[PDB]
């Protein structure tokens, strides 16, 4: 689904 | 790409599920702005600012690019066949990878406030 960095 | 770094920190550190760097300090996850937390946190700022310059090639888009890389015995590379955007994202990741396998981990640093702690 989504971000680290 | 987000995918890949995932993978490239999977392969890195092992024994820490990836999602312990989703939300730490101000610069590991969220946005950020403000001084690093701590190593950890630098390791991240270091790596939201090589994205940053990455983003001046035209066309190349940090976390939606694919490039070209591996990870065997330990030993994590960015390949050759890989445009001058594919290849500083790679390398930005890769160091950062790098980074998060030398750095000290604080629990207190995961996912803090970043409203109140950096603005």
């Amino acid at each position: 689904l989504a971000i680290y960095s | 790409n987000l995918y890949q770094f995932k993978n490239m920190i999977q392969c890195t550190v092992p024994s820490r599920s990836w999602a312990d760097f989703a939300d730490y300090g101000c610069y590991c996850g969220k946005g950020g702005s403000g001084t690093p937390v701590d190593d950890l946190d630098r390791c991240c700022q270091t790596h939201d600012n090589c994205y940053n310059e990455a983003e001046n090639i035209s066309g190349c888009r940090p976390y939606f690019k694919t490039y070209s890389y591996e990870c065997t015995q330990g030993t994590l590379t960015c390949k050759g066949d890989n445009n001058a955007c594919a290849a500083s994202v790679c390398d930005c990741d890769r160091l950062a990878a790098i980074c998060f396998a030398g750095a000290p981990y604080n629990d207190d640093n995961y996912n803090i406030d970043l409203k109140a702690r950096c603005n």
